[PDB]
RNA sequence: GGACUCGGUGAAAUUGAAUUGGCUGUAAAGAUGCGGCCUACCCGUAGCAGGACGAAAAGACCCCGUGGAGCUUUACUAUA
RNA sequence: AAGCGAGUUGUCUGGUAGGGGAGCGUUCAGUCCGCGGAGAAGCCAUACCGGAAGGAGUGGUGGAGCCGACUGAAGUGCGGAUGCCGGCAUGAGUAACGAUAAAAGAAGUGAGAAUCUUCUUCGCCGUAAGGACAAGGGUUCCUGGGGAAGGGUCGUCCGCCC
RNA sequence: GUCCGGGAGUGAGGCUGCGAGAGCUAACUUCCGUAGCCGAGAGGGAAACAACCCAGACCAUCAGCUAAGGUCCCUAAAUGA
RNA sequence: UUUAGGAGUGAAAAGCUAACCGAACCUGGAGAUAGCUAGUUCUCCCCGAAAUGUAUUGAGGUACAGCCUCGGAUGUUGACC
RNA sequence: GGUCAAGAUAGUAAGGGUCCACGGUGGAUGCCCUGGCGCUGGAGCCGAUGAAGGACGCGAUUACCUGCGAAAAGCCCCGACGAGCUGGAGAUACGCUUUGACUCGGGGAUGUCCGAAUGGGGAAACCCACCUCGUAAGAGGUAUCCGCAAGGAUGGGAACUCAGGGAACUGAAACAUCUCAGUACCUGAAGGAGAAGAAAGAGAAUUCGAUUCCGUUAGUAGCGGCGAGCGAACCCGGAUCAGCCCAAAUUCAACCCCUCAAGCCGAAGUGGCUGGAAAGCUACACCUCAGAAGGUGAGAGUCCUGUAGGCGAACGAGCGGUUGACUGUAAGGUCGUUGUUCGUGAAACGAUGACUGAAUCCGCGCGGACCACCGCGCAAGGCUAAAUACUCCCAGUGACCGAUAGCGCAUAGUACCGUGAGGGAAAGGUGAAAAGAACCCCGGGAGGGGAGUGAAAGAGAACCUGAAACCGUGGACUUACAAGCAGUCAUGGCACCUUAUGCGUGUUAUGGCGUGCCUAUUGAAGCAUGAGCCGGCGACUUAGACCUGACGUGCGAGCUUAAGUUGAAAAACGGAGGCGGAGCGAAAGCGAGUCCGAAUAGGGCGGCAUUAGUACGUCGGGCUAGACUCGAAACCAGGUGAGCUA
């Protein structure tokens, strides 16, 4: 990587030169030759175990809260305030983590934190978010538990 | 990646420097005459609490040899007098005890001396 | 809370088996001469054995081009209760529908039942089976 | 041209017992003829400037 | 004029480590820490070479090395 | 719900290339309710336990964070490669101050003055170790000024430095 | 008694016994095989000292005996017959 | 001040090209590659060797086999008497 | 008590050692906004109305840098926004304010020697002629190429295509065909796109059109000192599945979905302690499509810059949409050989060295030489944007480093090494903030006192914490009459008793004796070698369906690539496709059985007292690569002085 001259002092004289250019991880100020090249991560993961492996994450996680719903009915348009506050009719505003899915992208983006909840929706399933929020609650009346 | 162990390799040298005893000059915080002198303190040190019997063996073979010769005594050609009582068995340590009461061979002389016929 | 424990949400669930081993990095642990430094280990490129001997000697027999080798349909669980999904077009489950290179016949004998096939074959193997199972003659090419 | 190099050294152990066969002679012997106290090894003040009579000067 | 009184500066080649005397013997036989024996009050500096298998580049005299370079001969052969 | 043995007999040998096998812990990442101001992390030392490696008791000091169990990743660990740099070294206070082509002193100064300065005496070169032109250094020359350092003593002298 | 496989080693030893080979039966010289030994473990005996007489170990006890070696001493053990 | 690298200079020594030219230096082609050889890092529980033979422009090079560990196995085939 | 006496043996130890306290120039960890690596998405040079970058150039000083050199920190204008002061010796001062000082967004300008610069000289900062001007002084400028009579162009470039381009250490265990390959280097071109790309074509069932890339095959056919080895077409994806060129479109502009810097607002409460206001203990509401990094002495949503909501002109590009000033349809071949996968020979096909310019249309080019029949294409010149492959800049983004770590640069590639192109450092850090400090002392001063500063000055004006060989002193203890680098225990010996508990802590005359470690060694303990120490670097691994195999799992009829759609995960969709699969046989082909020929007797197989499996991961060895690193003199391309000897 250094890219420098060639040739050297008296490789075989004076005091054991051990010279001849600089191609070893000895001299301080260069590299070490061979090691971590960029890498692009090459794995496929079996495409079978996915629409059931998830079901297996419901083995004893069944206790996890789950149900059927549509955003909110006891509200009007969208403005996130007493809408999320509705999540008090069960102690869901500081006791767990809350899973989120839905099918709307117009009112499903108003809760991004560092330690609180997560949010990324695509209206489907995701192992990436199946333990993240302790009470798994999908429910959308559009893309619910459908095996589809 | 990365580690930088330019501080962790201190307690290592010390975890063995435990034996910084009275060696020589300053072989207690040396860094030469430590992790070497330790390799010196790495010999029969392992067997320096068992093999020692040989050293203290060089005790009762001067006392047990022929102490009160005013009897008969022989020790060597007399051990067949020891194991000539009813249930002799035991031997040393009782030699270490022999250093106390001198009457450890009063009526324990000719009570094995001619215990043949 | 947090008095005398350590966790608070499973994931700590270990497993019931293993998979990896011990691994090695070659030239390790601060010891071992290991293997022979003379050429081997590094590069080498040519195999780690002798050379190109006992390869020579034979007079060599050509003819290795693709031509044709066929496979088989095993013949055992097809001429019984099997009805219709084995023509020379829909049969593509164990690489059959792949045209061009023939599939001959090759079947046993006796036969206590029958079926139907879009055959396109007339091998001399399944001569003891080519009608017993059933299904025309029709030679193609 | 080099004559047998250093090799072996002589740090501690030795280099200790070398400040005794010389050191400094240790003195404090005399303290001037009469007034104050200088004198040296037989040699007049600069104080009163004298071993017993007129000499030197304050 | 240098070796000795005194003021300042004082490095390099090198090197595991010195409670660093010897014999005769022993050891891959050239042992001072080994054997067995004898022996010195410890230290400083001047001076001397037997001494550490003296120092320096891992002999370059040589051999091993399916090493290199260099010159020559009709060596196999390219070639202006 | 990941497999575990006393009761016992032989083996439990010591092991160089090797086989099956356990870990101490640091950096990256998961969950961080967290652990720290009485202050943890940086470090210095005290006879609990551990198969070894190491984990433990407390202050000291230090100044803002830091690691944990279930987990995977990482340039995961010789003092030791006559290595390389950075620093301390010792040869050691000896050999040496430079071509052995003499110098004493009065006095200026001031911090003391032997090598500055005003100067009578001495001597070496003077086809020189003169002065100008040639190359060079570029700041030499001055009005002079201060020691941190250098001029291999140092100094109140430099053409050091302004 | 009984093979298939992931992977070794590094090919250049020494000695006493067993007998010859080159040999003034000379040589920890050299060739060979056969037990052991040291290349991978310590001792007593052997003055200490790889194959020699006895003996190869789990860590700890200042508990016992056997073989060699010794029964005058420097450091064990009857100048007992 | 042109000559220069595989050329010139040259009193021939096989001397020199800028303190080593057996064919300059520097940036660059590849690290000449290496059976040579220095080394290749923390602490371990049970097992274990070859310098014998065959191969070699082949020898302290290397291949394999008896020779080690492990998965499976060998329902009577072990060695001693 | 005493005369004498030896015996017994006692302290000091100049100096040192076992142990602690107090310590250095040096200094790592914990740790720090810029400084390094891999990257997404865009953008992607100016060009005699002359560029990269240097030289010498202004502020009451100017030297390393901002701009600019004399109209040198900057000017027309519109405009942001601000109203105060122009970058490090932050520069005291000097000076300007709230209808434009202060910083600036874009279209312009004074623009010094060199760069193409080119008047001449021609060794960057420097010397000359000759014509226009003109109060006696001095002002306008001088160089080659192509339509030629002006002018237009050539400059320097870090990675993208070819072309003139061409060796070579290595391997084959050495070793001229060869692998490296057409690679190092030289030279020519333009855009940031050129290069192949619409044809005398690939395929092969009696099909299919424009290049390339990767996906799968084929890692097959071939090649080949027949050796390592290089390696298409047959079936596959998308970006793209779009027209025309030599002899019968482009140019100024209005409007524009739309980009480019100055810039506009942008959310929502606080008290008490150990203490530096604690965001830690506690308490309650408000802000929500916007709750990534960060500064202000202790991690803050109610102190603030982003994020969601959206704006900005004068100048211009930039990806443009209807249209105005233009007119959008005139050669095979032989012989010698380079390539191609084809080392060239059992083979057409690119083309060259001298020879043949035939065919001339149901004539002509080939299917790997030729015969016969088919298939397709026709001398004759180019354009084709889109993806494939690139990485100077502008936001943003990653299980990295940490200022000998990382590029050598966290403001140096300073000085320079110097014979020449050409080689180069080492080095960071005080707390939020210097408040980096008046006031009496020794002294020349450096350096040190008081005492504030300082929340905290064992930070400390060459500065965090601050371990260490060497190095600074004393002390409880022993020691010169005792012998071996060292050892461990061993009775004693002075000390201490963080638990009277005849028990221990800091230790030593001396005793058994006893020879170091690394580590290439049959082999030693060696004088066999490596080693003064400290701090780090400390290597068979990394990508590769390269493969075999343990375990867990997927399936028993099994498992997927290429990216197309989603897109801060995905993913099903996907049989390109290969491996397993009856086999044997040179293969053909054969066949559940098989090569022999004159064929119950034999080796392998479906078979079989039978796994027919396969994919992911860490992993046994190996593999394509230097890929365990380093140490060799020698071969080469280019380039540099010969002021050394000549």
């Amino acid at each position: 990587v250094s890219k420098t001259g060639r040739k050297m002092y008296g490789q075989k004289g004076t005091g054991n030169a051990r010279h001849g250019d600089r191609s070893v991880p000895t001299f301080v100020g260069g590299g070490v030759a061979f090691g971590p090249k960029p890498r692009s991560y090459d794995y496929t993961l079996p495409r079978q175990v996915r629409q059931l492996g998830l079901a297996m994450a419901i083995a004893s996680r069944q206790e996890g809260g789950k149900l059927v719903a549509v955003d909110g009915f006891d509200i009007a348009d969208a403005k996130t305030k007493n809408f999320i506050s509705w999540a008090k009719q069960n102690g869901l505003d500081g006791t767990e983590k809350v899973l989120l899915v839905t099918d709307d992208e117009n009112t499903r983006r108003a809760a991004r934190n560092v330690s609180w909840v997560s949010v990324l929706p695509v209206a489907g399933v995701n192992v990436y978010d199946i333990l993240r929020h302790d009470r798994l609650v999908i429910d959308a009346a559009a893309l619910e538990i459908v095996e589809e | 990646p990365r580690a930088k162990t330019g501080i962790v390799r201190r307690r290592r040298h010390k975890k063995v420097l435990k034996r910084a005893k009275g060696f020589w000059g300053s072989r207690s915080k040396q860094y030469r005459n430590a992790f070497q002198t330790l390799l010196n303190a790495a010999t029969y040190e392992y067997r320096d609490r068992r093999n020692k019997k040989r050293d203290f063996r060089r005790l009762w073979i001067q006392r047990i040899n022929a102490g009160a010769r005013l009897h008969g005594m022989n020790y060597s050609t007399f051990i067949n007098g020891l194991k000539r009582a009813n249930i002799d068995l035991n031997r040393k340590v009782l030699a270490d005890i022999a250093a106390r009461e001198p009457e450890a061979f009063k009526a324990l002389v000719d009570a094995s001396r001619n215990a043949r016929q | 809370h947090d008095l005398k424990p350590t966790p608070g949400s499973r994931k700590d669930r270990k497993r019931v088996g293993r998979g990896p081993g011990g691994t090695d990095k070659t030239a390790g642990r601060g010891h071992k001469g290991q293997k022979s430094r003379s050429g081997a280990g590094k590069g080498a490129f040519f195999e780690g054995g002798r050379s190109r001997l006992i390869a020579r000697l034979p007079k060599r027999g050509f003819n290795n081009v693709g031509t044709t080798y066929e496979v088989v349909k095993l013949s055992q669980l097809q001429d019984l209760e099997d009805t219709t999904f084995d023509r020379d077009t829909l049969e593509a489950y164990r690489l059959v529908r792949r045209k061009n290179r023939p599939v001959k016949l090759l079947a046993s004998g006796e036969i206590s039942r029958a079926v139907t096939v879009h055959v396109d074959a007339a091998s001399a193997a399944a001569i003891k089976a080519v009608e017993a199972a059933g299904g025309r003659v029709v030679l193609p090419e | 041209a080099k004559h047998p190099v250093p090799k072996k050294k002589t740090s501690k152990s030795k280099r200790d017992m070398r400040r005794s066969h010389h050191a400094l002679t240790a003195p404090n012997l005399t303290e001037c003829p009469q007034c104050h106290g200088k004198k040296l090894s037989h040699h007049i003040c600069p104080n009163c400037g004298y071993y017993d009579g007129r000499q030197v000067l304050a």
